[PDB]
């Protein structure tokens, strides 16, 4: 063509490329809203999008989103400053009202669905397609928690097919009422496992999965963020704590 | 069904007269031959 | 006391004893007394 | 033999289990590919199945010509011993037509030929591989944005030996062959049109490539962040908003001053792609018939 | 302001030893302990594009510069645009680079997201030092750097760039690109791996990740699941450039030779030896 | 929705006809007669 | 209504028409004919 | 809670009130300022 | 636990104790220092 | 009312003028002809 | 304590007057005409 | 019942009418022995 | 069997036969003696 | 069974019509002995 | 057994001849040394 | 059992030679001297 003609169809057809790229983004969380319910100081040059309809992969319905946005979950937090800024506490313990580093969100009652026409998740009591026949093998080990003491004792797996991957680590207590624990934080070395967030004395504080083989996407919340919780404060404030939840390496 | 109607056949009708309009304007205008808005001093 | 509500917060008189009473401080000290710094520009040095 | 159940990851392997089944086939793709289960507690580990129709081999065998006619012209100077082949498995070379040749494929063997060959099968391997990404989104009901990236990768394919090189006329105009030859040839479109820094064409295109690396090298750290979580099931977190569109959704708004959707997060990482070889195809189509010499270019458009 | 569900998220703390005492949410941004910190780096290091522009030339970022140090002046300083004033930027940057890696831990310990992110970005923070300290050291001087520029450190890296002849004979530089080619290979599907099955042609029902197990098998034979490839962006991303910290902590400051003059050391074999093959025969 | 107020006149758009203003200048502060700045003098 | 102040007189708002007015004051001083204080020795 | 039903706001008879008080007068006296602050500069200095 | 009215939290008497000792006092504690050192500054050296 | 006195009053004062005014002499100081220490060296 | 005396000013003051020190080595020992310690040479 | 039908009706439409013609355009837009709007007077 | 047909029916007929023809329509016009729509003139 | 009896007969023979002969065919196309459509006029 | 009986002899026809004739029939072909057919001419 | 009898001796040793013949052949054969296909004719 020319030596000036091209970059001229570029400073334009792109220069809306962030602009129009952000809204796109800007779907979930937005619109803004205040430190009670309340629409708030604005959206931004990027105002978010009315939204198209979007189909769902096992019929959930017509759920479009960004979806449901109001206040339906439980919040707890007592407003120290009534101005919108700085920042706000839970009112007895942060570990019981759900407040600051531990959330969750209310769901409807359908658990994630493959294909098959059955759940996404379950244990090793719930497939039997991989045993234990030779040598000696470990599924059924005791625990420790971050009070740097024993927790229970871990004796199954939640097994995975697509991924072949595993998202639980179910805990035999001494009763049988259910309890849930995440994935990633672990570290396990020899003989005994270690986690480093919550106390081995807080565990039942943590619910109860409706079924034991069970995961509806409502509970799937709370069960993998109460650990969030334990991250953020644990633990104030002198001596043993001090030597546990701070240093480290990995 | 088939692709979007709602959505396509009406925003997306721009760059038919866009995108489309405005790299085949700018060469019409830059050839050597057109200029046409350039004619006057004669 | 939490809210709930547009449009709080808000409110009353945490708008009128508050936001009335330092935001002006930010509309004068920059408003009309800026007006007043542009005694010594006005006439300097616009003419030459 | 037993798989076991060690200490911190953990895993569980898959019997006999496949994917879906639509507008795909039965009696085409073959036995359960074997397993590799060592160590396989990371990731996954599962080899097979895949779709052998002709619209996939058709690029294993026009690869394959690709790959063994460059292969007939690197064995070709080495002394016909096994010594001198692994020995200059790249210092070997091999050039198209001249730059004074051209338009005529008659060409023997000799000073141009082992190039006529490679390329017209790789022409139905590339193109052929275009369409075993574009078509196997519509066995199922997805998508065509996976070869959508790929006709912008191959617009890059679209210029360097097709289309410049027949207008203006000369295969010299294309890219020799090797694993050097090449090299020194991506330095010769440097020097010979006057560095293509004032080139914001091919520059822009590398910064296409600079925000490759913008762009992943914190999705592969915050969705394996989020992922203790639930942010590693990219197929619920989007329309069914998790917790992970909460410690990644407002992690990121408070840093460096807005997030994004859990779909929207892939909205950008296939606009730092579609844009890539795009804005290097015409990067390099406004190169050869614009403005050669671009440092003659940068400074009637760029300082003056 | 902030989101709809940024309620229950907003608690005190994060930052380790003293309070609460820089905290303080200003708008979308956060002001933690390190907030204010690069409040500090970013005010300054807006004048550092506008300093040598009135001793080294141009008022504009085309041709604006603080030169680096000379090469012999030793373990110290310099003159100024030309070293001296050099010597600050850096200091800022890093101080900068750093000011804002350790600030997302007030936001990590705040919540409970991962602490794999501090670190995303020391690769980047050990990628621009690179340039800055590990060089030109021991050389000589501060002399064996970069500039700051938008054009200046361009006709810096190509025109200046042979050197070592050509940097392709550079194995890891080149390996380091066997990696860095490799990072829209894989944000290519990646990005369009979660796009197409709410919006399919425009009406079908949704997929789930047995489709991708009908997509991606039905592609290039290895499909390690969803997430295998953000083990599969975080492996793309952050390497092309400890391969190219290596490609570069041991070049000029041990080779400032031809590294087209490298490729001699492979043909060097007693078997054959003293025999010219091909090309090279 | 869509379009709120109380935030935008605040910080954004005192910086938004100061957007519109700068882009505007440095062509007609630097056009081949205008300026009316630096010429004073003469 | 709604909007805050507490939390933005006191640290936010202050850097606004500071990004306003010393982004403006060094201007004043490049120009050789304006300068008000720079041209002294001459 | 929140709010309802499209809009809110809304509303009827709340569209009035914050979408009208620096979003109306503020930009209409910014018009007459682009009409008197214009006029008397439609004149200097475009004739020498 | 938190209260209701004007203002919280502080704390009357807080308005002229606290949010006029540490407060009003920066308009002068360096706001006059500014004018005092100006003597020493202004001058040095604008004038060659 | 409400903002701080006890935490962030002595604070908003300190290193905020230090990165107004410690950070400010980096612009009487961009001069090498002016300057306190640079006169002699024109 | 209004200000934070064993945490802003024992190990962040002792820095703060590290921050205005090292800084403007790379100034003063610096310029391009004054030295004197490095040019005992020419 | 292998491929589509619905999706190449209203956009792989296209391949076959636009990006045929819009290519082939240039070339025979550039040939001297055609012209028709370079004609003109040659 | 292995496979249907009543589908890829349309695209076996509309598009196939230029794959074939594109890359072949074009080895003969080359030659600036032939063209048959460029020689009927001169 | 699994030699394709309503496909590879259909469409990878509708194909194999160009794998096995048009990579053959331009190479004695340009061949000066048998020409037989490049003689011309000597 | 061992290897598929009604399958590698229908479609393995044209992979494992086709992977081998190919690249005996361009050595067979080394020109300067053989033509019989590219003799016509000359 | 340990060694096999179907699968390696019929499968895996058809490709056991082949390892061992094709890589081996390309070293002897066309020699510019012996070729003993190739000089038959020169
Ligand atoms: C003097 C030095 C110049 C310079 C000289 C050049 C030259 C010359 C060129 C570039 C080009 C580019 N430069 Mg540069 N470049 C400079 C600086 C840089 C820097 C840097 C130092 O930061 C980098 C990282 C790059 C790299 C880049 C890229 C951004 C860009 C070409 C992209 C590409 O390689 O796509 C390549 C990808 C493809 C071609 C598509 C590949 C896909 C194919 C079609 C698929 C094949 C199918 C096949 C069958 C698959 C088989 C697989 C089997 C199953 C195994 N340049 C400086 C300023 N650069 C190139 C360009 O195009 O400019 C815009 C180019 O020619
Ligand atoms: C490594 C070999 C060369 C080099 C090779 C290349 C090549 C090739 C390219 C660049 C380009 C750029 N280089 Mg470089 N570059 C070098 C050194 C650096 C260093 C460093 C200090 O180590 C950094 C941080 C950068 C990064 C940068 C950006 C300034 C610029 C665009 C980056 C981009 O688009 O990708 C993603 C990065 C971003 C999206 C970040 C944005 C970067 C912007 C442009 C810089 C901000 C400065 C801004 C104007 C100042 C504002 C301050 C106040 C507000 C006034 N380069 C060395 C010397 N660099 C690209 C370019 O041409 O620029 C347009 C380009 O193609
Ligand atoms: C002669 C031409 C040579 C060549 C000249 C050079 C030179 C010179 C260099 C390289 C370097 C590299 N080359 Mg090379 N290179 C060539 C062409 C290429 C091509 C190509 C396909 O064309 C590729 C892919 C590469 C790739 C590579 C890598 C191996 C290596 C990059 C290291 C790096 O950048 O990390 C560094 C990472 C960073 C700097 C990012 C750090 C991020 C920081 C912390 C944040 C900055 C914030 C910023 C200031 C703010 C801006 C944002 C604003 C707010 C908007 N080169 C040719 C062969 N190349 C570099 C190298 O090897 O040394 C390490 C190098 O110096
Ligand atoms: C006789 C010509 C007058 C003048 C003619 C106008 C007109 C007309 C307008 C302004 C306007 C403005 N002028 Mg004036 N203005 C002049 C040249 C200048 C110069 C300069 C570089 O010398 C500066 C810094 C300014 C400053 C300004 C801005 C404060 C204001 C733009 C509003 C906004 O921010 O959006 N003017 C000269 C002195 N200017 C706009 C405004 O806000 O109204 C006053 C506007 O409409
Ligand atoms: C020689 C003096 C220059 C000048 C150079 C400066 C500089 C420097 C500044 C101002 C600043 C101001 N100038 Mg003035 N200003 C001039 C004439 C104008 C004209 C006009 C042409 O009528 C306009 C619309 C303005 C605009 C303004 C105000 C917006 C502001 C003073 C009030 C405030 O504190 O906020 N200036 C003359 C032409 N102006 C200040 C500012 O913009 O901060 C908000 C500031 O720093
Ligand atoms: C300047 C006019 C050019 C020309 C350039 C184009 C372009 C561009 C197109 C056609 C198109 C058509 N041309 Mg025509 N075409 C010309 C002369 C020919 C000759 C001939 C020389 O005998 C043939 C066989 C053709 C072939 C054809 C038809 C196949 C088609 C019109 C109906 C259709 O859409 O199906 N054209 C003249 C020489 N032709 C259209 C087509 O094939 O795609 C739908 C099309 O876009
Ligand atoms: C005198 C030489 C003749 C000729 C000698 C032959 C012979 C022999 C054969 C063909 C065959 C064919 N010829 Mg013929 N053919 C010629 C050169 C050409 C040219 C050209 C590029 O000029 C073209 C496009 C064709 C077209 C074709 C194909 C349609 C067909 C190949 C069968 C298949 O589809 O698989 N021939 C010249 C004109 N061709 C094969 C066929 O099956 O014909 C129907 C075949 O055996
Ligand atoms: C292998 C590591 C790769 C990588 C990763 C990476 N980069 C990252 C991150 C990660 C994880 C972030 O989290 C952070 C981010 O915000 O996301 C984009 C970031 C980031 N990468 C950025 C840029 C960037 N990264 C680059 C490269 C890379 N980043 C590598 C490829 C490059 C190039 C092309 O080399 C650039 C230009 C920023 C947008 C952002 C860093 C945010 C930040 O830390 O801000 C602090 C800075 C200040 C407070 C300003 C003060 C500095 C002084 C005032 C001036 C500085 C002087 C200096 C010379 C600047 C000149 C810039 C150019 C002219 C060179
Ligand atoms: C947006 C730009 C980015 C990009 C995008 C991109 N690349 C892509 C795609 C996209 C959208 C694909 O869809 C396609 C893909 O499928 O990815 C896995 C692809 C791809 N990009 C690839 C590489 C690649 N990516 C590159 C880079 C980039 N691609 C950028 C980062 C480059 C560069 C820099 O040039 C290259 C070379 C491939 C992984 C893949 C191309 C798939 C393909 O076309 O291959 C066809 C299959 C064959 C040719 C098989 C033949 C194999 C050999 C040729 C024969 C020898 C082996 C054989 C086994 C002999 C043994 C005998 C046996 C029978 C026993
Ligand atoms: C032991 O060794 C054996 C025996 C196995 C053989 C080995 C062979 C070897 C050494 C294979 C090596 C292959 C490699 C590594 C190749 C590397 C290639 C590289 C690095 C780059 C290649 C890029 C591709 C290019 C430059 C192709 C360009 C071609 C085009 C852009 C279009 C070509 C189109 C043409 C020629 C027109 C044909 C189409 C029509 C319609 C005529
Ligand atoms: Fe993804």
């Amino acid at each position: 063509d020319l030596a000036s003609l091209a970059i001229y169809s570029f400073w334009i057809f792109l220069a809306g490329l962030i602009y129009y790229l952000q809204t796109e983004n800007m779907r979930e969380g937005y619109p803004l809203e205040n430190e009670d319910g309340t629409p708030a100081a604005n959206q931004g040059p990027f105002p978010l999008p009315k939204p198209k309809t979007f189909i769902l992969p096992h019929g959930r319905g017509t759920l479009t989103v960004p979806g449901p946005e109001s206040e339906d979950r439980p919040i707890a937090l007592a407003r120290t400053a009534v101005s919108e800024g700085f920042p706000h506490a839970p009112t007895g313990d942060p570990m019981k009202d759900g407040v600051g580093p531990a959330s969750w969100v209310a769901r409807r009652d359908l658990p994630e669905l493959d294909g098959h026409g059955h759940n996404k998740i379950k244990p090793m009591k719930a497939a039997a397609g991989f045993h234990v026949s030779a040598g000696k093998n470990p599924i059924g080990l005791p625990v420790r928690g971050c009070d740097l003491e024993i927790a229970g004792k871990v004796v199954d797996i939640w097994v995975d097919i697509p991924e072949q991957m595993a998202r639980f680590l179910e805990v035999e207590l001494k009763d049988g009422s259910t309890r849930l624990l995440p994935m990633q934080m672990v570290k396990v070395q020899s003989n005994r496992v270690h986690v480093n967030a919550l106390s081995s004395d807080l565990f039942a504080g943590i619910p109860t999965i409706k079924s034991p083989t069970e995961v509806t996407l409502l509970e799937e919340d709370k069960i993998c963020g109460y650990v969030a919780g334990g991250l953020m404060y644990a633990a104030p404030k002198r001596k043993s704590v001090v030597a546990a939840m701070l240093a480290e390496y990995a | 069904w088939m692709i979007f109607d709602p959505r396509r056949v009406f925003v997306a009708q721009g760059v038919f007269l866009f995108l489309l309009a405005v790299m085949i304007h700018l060469i019409l205008l830059s050839t050597p031959s057109y200029n046409w808005l350039e004619i006057s001093a004669a | 006391a939490d809210k709930s509500d547009l449009g709080y917060t808000g409110l009353t008189d945490e708008q009128a004893q508050e936001l009335h009473s330092v935001y002006m401080s930010g509309l004068w000290l920059f408003s009309a007394v800026a007006i007043v710094a542009h005694l010594a520009v006005y006439i300097w040095r616009p003419w030459f | 033999a037993e798989y076991q159940n060690i200490f911190s990851q953990v895993q569980v392997r898959g019997p006999a289990d496949l994917g879906m089944t639509e507008d795909v086939n039965l009696a085409n793709r073959s036995g359960v590919g074997p397993f590799s289960t060592l160590l396989g507690w990371f990731g996954n580990a599962q080899l097979g199945p895949i779709y052998l129709g002709s619209l996939g081999v058709l690029s294993l065998f026009s690869g394959l010509m690709w790959f063994f006619t460059i292969g007939i012209w690197f064995w070709y100077q080495a002394g016909w011993n096994p010594a001198v082949f692994l020995r200059d498995l790249f210092f070997f070379s091999l050039e198209p037509p001249a730059p004074e040749y051209g338009l005529s494929f008659a060409a023997p063997l000799k000073e141009g030929g082992l190039w006529l060959i490679a390329s017209f099968f790789m022409f139905v391997a590339v193109w052929s591989w275009w369409g075993r990404t574009y078509l196997r989104a519509q066995a199922l009901g997805m998508g065509k944005h996976t070869a959508w990236a790929f006709l912008s990768a191959i617009w890059l394919w679209m210029v360097l030996g097709f289309i410049r090189p027949i207008l203006m006329g000369s295969w010299s105009e294309a890219v020799p062959y090797g694993i050097f030859s090449h090299l020194d040839w991506t330095n010769n479109f440097s020097l010979v049109h006057g560095n293509l820094f004032y080139n914001p064409f091919h520059g822009l295109s590398i910064a296409f490539l600079y925000g490759s690396a913008l762009l992943f090298a914190m999705h592969g750290a915050t969705i394996l962040a989020v992922s203790r979580f639930g942010g590693e099931r990219e197929l619920e977190q989007i329309a069914d908003r998790g917790t992970a569109a909460e410690r990644a959704a407002l992690f990121w708004r408070w840093t460096m001053g807005f997030n994004a959707t859990m779909e929207g997060i892939h909205r950008w990482a296939i606009w730092m792609a579609v844009l890539v070889t795009l804005t290097g195809g015409i990067g390099i189509l406004l190169s050869g018939t614009v403005v050669d010499n671009w440092y003659v270019w940068g400074q009637n458009h760029g300082m003056a | 302001a902030l989101l709809s569900f940024e309620r229950k998220y907003r608690v005190p703390g994060g930052t380790l030893v003293g309070g609460n005492l820089f905290d303080f949410w200003v708008g979308p941004f956060y002001v933690g302990f390190f907030g204010v910190a690069t409040f500090f780096f970013a005010a300054l290091g807006i004048i550092l594009i506008a300093w040598s522009a009135v001793l080294q030339g141009t008022w504009n970022p085309q041709l604006i510069s603080v030169y680096p140090p000379a090469l012999e002046y030793g373990l110290g300083g310099a003159p100024l645009a030309k070293g001296g004033l050099w010597q600050i930027i850096t200091i800022c940057a890093t101080g900068a680079f750093v000011s804002w890696a350790l600030r997302e831990v007030e936001i990590c310990r705040k919540l409970g997201i991962g602490y794999h992110i501090p670190f995303a970005f020391a690769f980047a923070i050990l990628a621009y030092l690179t340039l800055v300290l590990f060089r030109p050291v021991m050389m000589g001087a501060w002399g064996y750097a970069f500039p700051y520029g938008i054009w200046t450190h361009l006709d810096w890296v190509s025109n200046t760039g042979y050197t070592y002849g050509n940097f392709h004979y550079n194995p890891a530089h080149m390996i380091a690109i066997s990696f860095f080619f490799t990072n829209a290979l894989a944000l290519a599907l990646h990005g369009a791996l979660v796009l197409s099955a709410a919006n399919p042609e425009k009406g079908k029902e949704m997929r789930t990740p047995d489709h991708e197990d009908t997509f991606f098998r039905d592609l290039v034979g290895y499909s390690i699941g969803t997430l295998g490839i953000h083990r599969l962006g975080l492996l793309l991303s952050l390497s092309a450039v400890f391969f190219s910290a290596l490609c570069m902590i041991i070049t000029g400051t041990i080779w400032f030779d031809q590294w087209v003059d490298w490729w001699q050391w492979w043909v060097k074999l007693p078997w054959w030896a003293n025999i010219p093959g091909g090309i090279n025969g």
